[PDB]
């Protein structure tokens, strides 16, 4: 690196002083001696050292040279920048043949990333993506190519496209499409393309292609100018949708025509008899080598030593010299591992399996079903992509081929079958029931038993669900058919009788949630006669324990004797679910004794061992010692019985109770942090794994503690399902809501750490330093080193709307800056003390207050914040009934309390099930109208764009209330 | 259980730098949808 | 060696594998064991890598179920604790033993998950042992199922993956390791994007990352322009602790290092008028981290003299404020790691930098008093106090150096040092407590022998049993709540302090845990068992047996568990199993023993229920279970139908099958230590094991390894407690003796050499009376001298020296004349003693007379060889031991008697043992004393010349070492010299023929012309 030789040069023009500073009577003149006049530091064994520190590391070079040369660049006076600027430009286009560093934090990435520190000079934007493209720093390149972009504009329209065509093929590049797909839209200028744009970043590409087609005929002889670009959207995105619907035989044709690596990629995998056109098609563009075109010459080498054309030896030096070709790819692309390295990773099992076949198919001319169970399990996810799952269904049927022709007590493959039907499950598992239609007696009965369900055929489907249980879903599907009559006859129906008595037959036989929901509120459904607890003694021990602070409720109701008969089930078997949970609710109180003395009976050590952490958390509950208060829990863990599981693991998912984390020890500080409560008392518990778990007791807990339990509840029957879809789970979108697991009716403890700074220590962080773009000034400073400040801002806006979806969806109220909690290191945000009340009060719809939308970036807005609240809609109204049917038993225990809130009475005991049908129908059309319109003429989303436009307008904002910070 | 391959030898194959430039600002920006596939290496200026 | 040895069966699937394969067993545990307690621990990690290399697809391994759980958890728990000793990456030597077990991956790799953590060592920081780590790694993704082994790496799959992408590199770099990871990411297919995930670990502005201003002045820019002088902060704190740079980067790199750190040293504003003033948040952890780097500079040599010359000023700078601020903390969190270094050099700056924080502290103010209510000197205290419980093994060793250094500076107020007497014990408890047994043991020798001499050094001074009502009682009471639990070496010194506790300020045990033993008794009362695992099993047994031991204690109502234990006795974990009968026997053992106890409980059937227990585990499955149990018998000898009952299973084993295992054996043996019919018994029971198709077969075996040897021995060892009659199996039993080792074809030794010994112990006047009468016989004879040598036989060597003269008596009364006999005997009891020798000397020429006349039969040429070995070395043994005579006496006239003496002998006495002894004679008036001599005795002209020419090495080169070592003969004998050799008549030397004689006339020529 010759920045070494450049610094010693621009090092000589130090002027190498002696004042270097930062902006009993015998001793003090001794020491006074000592600190100043031989402290006296000049500038020269600072520099002097450096010098000799960088002959030896690459990294202090690159870490040097940014911080010196905007000091030299600003003494290069006016009337010299133009003359900079040329003379910079002429010498990073001086190619030293590749300039061939091409490697660690080098020339080229210590210059783009100090051009970047130091304002007034603007590289031209198709050399910033080369340079930053073909060398490295991708990220300090799109530092470069948005600030030319936002903040003042360069006065030059051709300036201006050339940087944004500039900046949306490094967006591209590394494959985040929400930023590209949200700058394009900022962009673009007809109304057919934002549409378009807008159907295929959600994902239904038969309203996509159709408005690319409807686009270039509002052109060609329109009176439109439509741009250069945009006209190379028309064009390729057409030919992308295309071939995402897979229709392989319409663009044969087209690339018959022009002629390309297109003609070779479809007409290809979509070559034993045609190997001859398709072998010198490939060397003319096998020229200019790819990670792509190795695979179309080594699969012909491949084809050609199955028919004995070709060598063995010759495969394998063609699968490494192709290997050390993807290498180079993989080292050219950024450290952090994101979704611009998943196209590597697929070819990455192209490659094993090509050096596998090689071998399949070479001792062919037992070991063969090895090769093809590995194979049938070897495949991604489902949720990958339509292209590279089909781009596996192609090569697996190819070889599979290939065997049967050569096979020539059963013979028969049937294997190229698997992979079909396997994709035919995957294509109607993403989208779009087009693209799967065109390639073990119950089910059929279950077909027809459905058939005859949807419409008004009782006795049809109901025999039809005796055929189908006479020959598994129907045992449950039958008694839903009567959970439909029962809804649909009169409150005297006793087919739910013969229904939760159904659904229990085969509750034995992972979604038993869905289920165990629906049991849970019609056994509350009145039942003076009480008929289905003997139907329930008629004949799935785990999936009631996340249900748990709702059975506790129901001991004092009705029902007790049965629902007793589930809790006796968990104590005895799983005893740290429910230990917790029965010690906060201390027959309206007494039945439980026997509860608590069966806990004590069975596992008499454990329940000994959890009171003794329990009592010591409650007599005494910068950094403080948890030696001089809390001296038994470091004595805790050498007298710890067996094992303790860390609390707050049985809240989530996670049903085989095998691998949760068990308390290891205390680690002795207790880091009380100035809290907007007041202060707390943070302890840390370490774990198995090392992995310490910093917890936070609050010493009161106000009478919502019962109610916000109830409310992240909900949240975690929504989470999981959220990450089970295909454009939801592409996309990462946690709910990130907290555990909080409750040790007392006063003390509860709940998972926080350092890092989760909130939005209002935000702001009295800059008033103790002393508008908007506050969030942009304090997460620059914080974050240097601009790949980690990209990061952080794409993460937190795409967090930020999955904080608008639970509180416009069961509306919460006024969130004031201090309630929403926004992690340093990550950015996930959560919110405290959800309470919803669920009509509208006085609101505009979200909070979106300026100091937040300067951060969002404004093409973020765009292609994040306003897609990623309609994504999260578009799966919870479509899962399974996630907005009616798991809704019905988190109303019927706010309605009860809304009672007891407006006053101290309840009445309505037989409307209640009108009052939850009505609450329940606004929460079932509060979600399903914000998805998207059926019809092609919206442009995609056009209702959370209707409510972003109502939460920014300054008239709604300041209208509402004032200690709600409208300002930041 | 299954029975692997093993690498030969050191053989080196260096490559070659191209000479074209591009432009064009939609996704598949080639033949198809990703890049570093379908990228020429390190390209000449 | 062990690399010899290991290698040879990697040469021999063969007979060289059942001879190596049951020590490694000891020598694995051995060597964990040994590595806690010894002084330089790495070579016993050494020794197990070299086992493990040196062994590979082998055979079967077996005999490694059993110790896999405890060698994981011994590595993990150290891989953690253990930061790079010399420098030499110590933590790539654990893991290098955790990840080439040998063994295979089925059914004994399951439980690995131990080995994801040090997974992630060996791929990211190494060089070679990632081929290693990737090795691994393949075999555990295609063999295991992904519902097994994806919930296995969960926590580090987002920090394997990382170090799996630094190994994605061309051609520059490796082809091995490039391409066995795009293997790995391959073969498990849509797992590898599973873990993508939103990141967490955004470096938010660190603290080496700390952007410090110093305010430049360049000639371009006209002002005081701002840089960041830390850009290679990075680089300097990676290149000074590195022994692979040059020197030159490293001295630099201080100088980075000490240049940032005087800019914020001197920064500070100075006071105005300080001796006026003594008349009256992300820079504190990046300081600390600059100043640790200063005291790794003491341990560089060529810059330790500038190194220490701002430590000395840093410490003598943050005193001034503290007493500034009293009006109104870096330097103690780098001393900590000063004192828990490594280097002896920077360990002692750490001991002279808390020196200065108090010899400055009592310059400046002086009255120590005074210095302790509010100075800096009460605020390391708690800092050693509190390090004691932190987590790391190191920062334990810091409190527990920093904590004696700071009890024996500041000796003199301890009146201090008793308000934080609970707090200082109680912290140096629990660094017993949380300690594991596997680290070293230099944080609890120094943490034991701290609690011990404290107390006996601030408590010297309480008066009587009146002061016990609050604050003593209260440190009672900390130490007798934990004398009931696990981890032994917290409750050992439970009990030592205790002692000592009570031992100065003299006041019974019993009478000082008394008004709170009540409160102990209740937990360890009330779950009497079936609770609380074996761990803490053994400690419910210790608080107790430890009590019993008082004067008086709870003489009520132990019973209630008195039945829980006989029948816990009545029925690795293998390990607590054994450990936990083993101590029920104490708590029994105890029980019985102790009077005024056992005629309290003797109405209701308790001892005799006890007593039949105790039984029963006699014919246990162990050894060491047997052991305390026959110190439980033996204890209670100060019942005859429990006696036949008990000798009835004794006899069912002592049955005539010839199949009687060795824990029986010492069963036996310890039932005779509390008829005569078993000589006659087991005479034939190892007869047939005694023949000889048994031991030909046997051959050229090593002997100890062997085992139907170690049966033969334990039978032997039986004899040692027969009945005490006048046994008649003194000659069968030495019968059997020779015949066994004939049949072995070993002589000079044997195993079983040792048992027969203490039965000569055992009969001293029945042996000797047996080897008197065949005394003239040489085979068995050789096995005496060996017996008389031996140090077990204290009390045959008394017998044989006491009569000792009437073998003497042998020797005056024909090929049978064993000379060579008495001279081993006589040699084998010299070497007992180094006194006896000193008065033999009638004796000692006996043996020289009738040997010379043995070398009178054995000069003869009438038969072939009669030069038996017997004789020659008969005399070669004579000689060596008639010097050790002479180096006990100064007369330097008798060594010229050995000489006339072995005439028809060998000519020149024998090399290597003499001619080094008249060199040490040669090299004062007393060499003109021997020289006085020599010419008295050699006119004894019948003394056959070649003697008197042989003080040709013993006159000459006294003088001619006299005539080199000092001037010129500076230093009697010249006045008789002259009187008979220059004298001299015709019949000798002045006579003139041509004979041997000359060879004797040139001493005398030689001789004068030295004196001349």
């Amino acid at each position: 690196p010759w920045l070494n030789q450049a610094l010693q040069l621009l090092y000589g023009s130090f002027h190498l002083d002696s004042p270097i500073r930062l902006s009993i009577i015998d001793f003090v003149a001794k020491h006074n001696e000592f600190l100043d006049s031989v402290r006296s530091l000049t500038a020269g064994d600072i520099l002097n050292p450096l010098i000799d520190i960088s002959y030896q590391s690459a990294e202090t070079i690159h870490n040097a040279w940014v911080v010196v040369f905007p000091v030299a660049y600003s003494a290069i006076e006016s009337r010299y920048e133009l003359e900079f600027t040329r003379a910079l430009v002429k010498l990073l286009f001086k190619d030293y043949h590749i300039r061939q560093q091409d490697a660690r934090p080098n020339v080229i990435k210590s210059l783009l990333d100090g051009v970047g520190k130091c304002p007034g000079l603007h590289l031209p934007p198709h050399l910033v993506k080369y340079l930053g493209s073909n060398y490295n720093a991708w990220y300090g390149a799109i530092k470069l190519l948005e600030e030319l972009s936002e903040g003042q504009g360069i006065d030059n329209q051709k300036i201006s496209d050339a940087n944004q065509d500039a900046l949306l093929e490094v967006y591209m590049s590394l494959q985040e499409d929400d930023m590209f797909y949200g700058t394009w839209r900022r962009r673009a200028k007809y109304f057919e393309t934002n549409a378009a744009l807008s159907y295929e970043q959600i994902g239904i590409w038969d309203k996509a292609l159709q408005l690319y087609e409807a686009a270039q005929i509002k052109a060609r002889s329109g009176v439109f100018p439509f741009g250069e670009s945009e006209y190379s959207l028309w064009e390729d995105h057409w030919i992308y949708c295309a071939e995402k619907l897979q229709h392989w035989e319409i663009l044969t044709e087209l690339a018959k025509h022009e002629g390309f690596t297109d003609l070779l990629l479809e007409c290809g995998w979509r070559w034993i008899a045609d190997r001859e056109p398709l072998e010198q098609s490939v060397k003319t563009v096998m020229d200019i080598p790819t990670p792509r075109r190795q695979i179309f010459q080594t699969f012909l080498a491949l084809q050609g030593f199955s028919q004995q054309k070709d060598t063995l030896q010759d495969v394998s030096r063609l699968c490494d010299e192709g290997i050390q070709l993807t290498l180079r790819k993989w080292n050219a692309l950024p450290q952090r591992v994101t979704r611009a390295h998943i196209g590597l990773l697929h070819t990455f099992q192209q490659y094993v399996e090509l050096m596998e076949a090689s071998q399949v198919y070479s001792s062919l001319v037992q070991e063969l079903k090895r090769v093809l169970q590995a194979w049938r399990e070897r495949l991604p996810n489902v949720w990958d992509d339509i292209n590279i799952w089909n781009d596996l269904v192609t090569w697996r049927q190819h070889v599979f081929g290939v065997i049967n022709r050569v096979y020539m007590a059963y013979r028969g493959y049937h294997e190229m079958a698997w992979v079909i039907n396997r994709f035919a499950h995957v294509a109607r598992k993403h989208e779009m029931p087009e693209v799967c239609i065109n390639q073990q007696k119950a089910e059929f009965f279950t077909l027809k038993g459905m058939f005859l369900a949807k419409l008004n055929a009782k006795d049809e489907a109901n025999q039809a669900f005796a055929t189908a249980v006479q020959i598994p879903k129907a045992w449950a599907e039958w008694g839903f058919f009567n959970d439909r009559r029962f809804k649909e006859n009169p409150e005297e129906i006793f087919h739910a009788k013969n229904a939760i008595s159904c659904y229990l037959q085969a509750a034995g036989l992972g979604k038993t949630r869905k289920l165990l929901c629906r049991i849970l509120w019609l056994i509350s459904l009145d039942d003076a006669a009480g008929s289905l607890a003997k139907t329930f003694e008629d004949h799935p021990v785990w999936y009631w324990i996340t249900f748990v602070p709702q059975l506790l409720t129901s001991l004092s109701h009705k029902e007790a004797k049965i629902v007793r008969h589930i809790l006796i089930q968990i104590a005895k078997s799983y005893p740290q679910s429910l230990h917790f949970q029965l010690r906060t609710t201390k027959q309206p109180w007494q039945d439980v004794e026997e509860i608590m003395g069966i806990l004590k009976t069975a596992y008499p050590l454990l329940a000994l061992s959890l009171e003794s952490l329990v009592d010591q958390l409650n007599q005494r509950f910068g950094k403080a010692d948890l030696e001089r208060v809390s001296l038994h829990l470091s004595l805790f863990h050498h007298q710890k019985f067996e094992d303790i599981e860390i609390p707050g693991q049985y809240l989530l998912h996670k049903d085989n109770n095998n691998h949760f984390i068990k308390i290891e020890r205390f680690l002795p500080t207790l880091d009380l942090v100035r809290g907007s409560n007041g202060c707390y008392k943070r302890m840390t518990i370490r774990g198995n794994d090392g992995s310490l778990h910093p917890f936070a007791v609050q010493f009161p807990a106000a009478r919502h503690c019962r109610r916000e339990e109830r409310i992240f509840q909900l949240f975690r029957i929504f989470d999981d399902a959220l990450s089970r879809k295909v454009q939801s789970r592409r996309r990462n979108i946690s709910l990130t809501l907290p555990i909080a697991v409750p040790l007392s009716p006063h003390i509860r403890i709940l998972n926080d750490d350092k890092r989760y700074t909130t939005l209002m220590g935000i702001y009295e962080e800059f008033c103790r330093r002393k508008p908007s773009t506050l969030l942009k000034d304090y997460y620059t400073e914080k974050f240097s080193n601009y790949e980690n400040y990209w990061l952080f801002r794409k993460q937190f806006t795409a967090q930020y709307a999955s904080f608008i979806f639970m509180t416009y969806i069961m509306c919460i109220n006024s969130r004031q800056p201090q309630k929403i909690h926004i992690n340093e290191g990550s950015g996930n945000i959560w919110t405290s003390e959800m309470l919803p009340t669920f009509y509208n009060t006085e609101s505009v719809p979200f909070r979106l207050t300026p100091n937040i939308q300067k951060f969002i970036g404004e093409a973020g807005l765009e292609g994040i914040l306003s897609v990623y609240i309609l994504v999260i809609a578009n799966s919870l109204s479509d899962s399974e009934f996630d907005m009616e049917q798991y809704l019905s038993l988190f109303v019927r225990d706010e309605v009860i309390s809304w009672f007891a809130q407006q006053h101290r009475a309840s009445a309505q005991t037989n409307q209640l099930r009108e009052i939850v049908r009505v609450n329940v129908e606004l929460l079932t059309k509060r979600v399903l109208q914000l998805n998207h319109i059926p019809n092609s003429q919206n442009v995609a989303t056009q209702f959370v764009l209707n409510l972003i436009s109502q939460a920014v307008n300054p008239r709604n904002l300041a209208y509402t209330d004032s200690a709600w910070m409208a300002y930041l | 259980t299954l029975i692997n391959q093993h690498i030969l030898k050191p053989a080196p194959p260096p490559t070659e730098i191209p000479a074209r430039l591009q432009v064009k600002p939609p996704q598949p920006a080639a033949m198809k949808i990703p890049n570093r596939p379908t990228l020429l290496g390190g390209s000449a200026i | 060696l062990f690399k010899l040895c290991f290698m040879s069966v990697s040469l021999f699937p063969a007979a060289n594998e059942s001879v190596i394969l049951p020590h490694l067993n000891e020598l694995i545990l051995k060597s964990l064991k040994l590595s806690t307690t010894a002084k330089e621990p790495l070579v016993y990690f050494y020794l197990i890598r070299t086992l493990f290399r040196s062994i590979g697809g082998g055979r079967f391994e077996n005999l490694y179920k059993e110790i896999m759980p405890l060698l994981q958890v011994l590595l993990e728990s150290l891989s953690k604790l253990i930061h790079e000793a010399r420098r030499p990456q110590e933590r790539d030597i654990y893991v290098e033993l955790c990840l080439t077990v040998p063994v295979r991956l089925s059914v004994l790799v399951p439980h690995l998950s131990y080995l994801m953590k040090p997974l992630v060592y060996a791929l990211n920081g190494s060089q070679e042992s990632v081929s290693q780590g990737l090795r691994t790694l393949e075999l555990c993704v295609d063999n295991l199922t992904a519902e097994y082994f994806d919930p296995i790496i969960e926590p580090v799959i987002d920090d394997v993956m990382e170090a799996l992408s630094k190994h994605l590199k061309p051609l520059p770099y490796y082809h091995q390791h490039s391409h066995t990871t795009l293997r790995i990411l391959g073969k498990l297919g849509g797992r590898n994007r599973t873990f993508i995930k939103p990141v967490d670990n955004l470096k938010t502005d660190s603290e080496l990352f700390q952007n410090v201003e110093a305010m430049f002045k360049i000639h371009g820019l006209p002002n005081e322009v701002p840089l960041s002088i830390t850009p290679g902060l990075s680089a300097a704190f990676s290149l000074l602790t590195d022994p692979r740079p040059r020197i030159h980067y490293r001295i630099n790199s201080f100088k980075y290092i000490s240049g940032i750190f005087q800019l914020f040293l001197g920064a500070t504003q100075l006071p105005d008028d300080y001796a006026n003033r003594l008349k009256e948040d992300s820079q504190m952890e990046l300081l600390v981290k600059l100043l640790e780097s200063i005291f790794y500079a003491v341990s560089l040599q060529e810059v330790r003299e500038e190194s220490k010359a701002l430590i000395r000023g840093t410490c003598n700078h943050f005193i001034l404020l503290y007493f500034n601020k009293m009006v109104i903390n870096c330097i103690f969190d780098a001393i900590i790691y000063a004192l828990s270094s490594d280097n002896s050099a920077v360990r002692s700056m750490g001991l002279e930098s808390v020196q200065l924080i108090y010899d400055s502290c009592v310059e400046l103010f002086g009255n120590i008093d005074c210095a302790l209510k509010f100075a800096p000197l009460n605020v390391m205290c708690s800092k050693f106090i509190h390090c004691c419980f932190e987590e790391p093994y190191h920062k334990k060793l810091a409190g527990c150096i920093g904590l004696e250094m700071m009890l024996n500076s500041l000796d003199i107020p301890m009146k201090y040092f008793n308000a934080r007497q609970l707090e200082i014990i109680r912290a140096l408890f629990y660094v017993l407590r949380d300690t594991a047994p596997e680290l070293p043991c230099e944080v609890t020798n120094t943490a034991k022998r701290l609690i011990l001499n404290s107390l006996k050094e601030w408590n010297k001074e309480l008066t009587r049993n009146d002061v016990f009502s609050s604050v003593f009682q209260n440190l009672v009471s900390s130490l007798i709540v934990d004398l009931p639990n696990a981890n032994e070496i917290v409750r050992a010194t439970a009990q030592e302090a205790l002692r000592t506790l009570s031992e100065t300020t003299q006041v019974p045990i019993a009478t000082m845990i008394s008004p709170c033993k009540h409160i102990l008794l209740a937990p360890i009362f009330g779950k009497p068992l079936r609770a609380l695992p074996f761990q803490m099993q053994i400690g419910n047994i210790d608080a107790i047996t430890f009590c019993m031991g008082l004067e008086n204690s709870f003489l009520e109502y132990n019973e209630e568990l008195n039945r829980l234990v006989q029948e816990a006795l009545a029925l690795k974990t293998s390990e607590q199993l054994v450990r936990l009968r083993v101590v029920c026997i104490q708590l029994l053992s105890l029980a019985i023993t102790k009077p005024e106890f056992a005629a309290a409980q003797q109405r209701s059937n308790i001892r005799v229920k006890i007593l039949v227990v105790f039984f029963k585990s006699l014919c246990g499955r162990s050894i060491e279970i047997i052991r305390a149990a026959h110190g439980g018998l033996k204890a209670v000898i100060d019942p005859k139908e429990l006696l036949q009952n008990g000798l009835r299973p004794m006899l069912m084993n002592l049955s005539d099958h010839k199949k009687l295992t060795v824990a029986s054996l010492e069963a036996l043996s310890g039932l005779l230590k509390l008829k005569v019919g078993i000589g006659s018994k087991l005479l034939d029971h190892l007869l047939a094991w005694a023949q000889p198709r048994t031991l030909q077969q046997l051959g050229s075996q090593d002997l100890e390894n062997n085992s139907t040897v170690q049966i033969i021995v334990a039978i032997l060892d039986v004899f040692h407690l027969l009945p005490p009659t006048a046994h008649k199996f003194m000659n069968d039993l030495m019968n059997a003796l020779l015949y066994l080792e004939n049949n072995l074809h070993r002589c000079q030794y044997s195993p079983f050499r040792e048992p027969l010994a203490k039965f000569l112990d055992r009969f001293p006047d029945e042996s000797f009376e047996y080897f008197f009468n065949e005394f003239s016989k040489r085979e068995i004879t050789t096995r005496f001298v060996y017996f008389v040598g031996l140090d077990s036989c204290s009390s045959l060597r008394a017998k044989v020296l006491e009569s000792l003269p009437r073998v003497r008596g042998l020797l005056h009364q024909e090929k049978c004349v064993r000379f060579s006999n008495l001279v081993d005997l006589c040699e084998s009891l010299a070497a007992s003693d180094k006194e006896w020798i000193k008065d033999k000397e009638e004796l000692l020429g006996e043996l020289l007379d009738a040997g010379s006349v043995c070398l009178t039969l054995k000069r003869s040429s009438n038969v072939v060889s009669p030069l038996y070995f017997q004789v020659d070395q008969g005399f070669e043994t004579l000689q060596l031991l008639y010097i050790e005579y002479f180096k006990s006496q100064p007369l330097g006239h008798e060594k010229v008697f050995n000489f006339i003496d072995k005439i028809s002998k060998e000519g020149l006495p024998f090399v290597l043992e003499f001619d080094d002894f008249i060199f040490n004679e040669v090299v004062i008036p007393t060499v003109q004393q021997t020289l006085d001599t020599i010419i008295r005795m050699t006119p004894q002209v019948s003394s056959l010349d070649a003697r008197v020419y042989l003080y040709k090495r013993i006159f000459l080169p006294i003088c001619i070492y006299e005539s080199e070592m000092h001037g010129d003969l500076s230093r009697a004998w010249l006045k008789s010299f002259d009187s008979d050799v220059w004298k001299a008549t015709g019949p000798l030397v002045d006579d003139y023929t041509s004979t041997l004689e000359d060879r004797y006339r040139l001493e005398l020529m030689q001789l004068t012309a030295l004196l001349i």
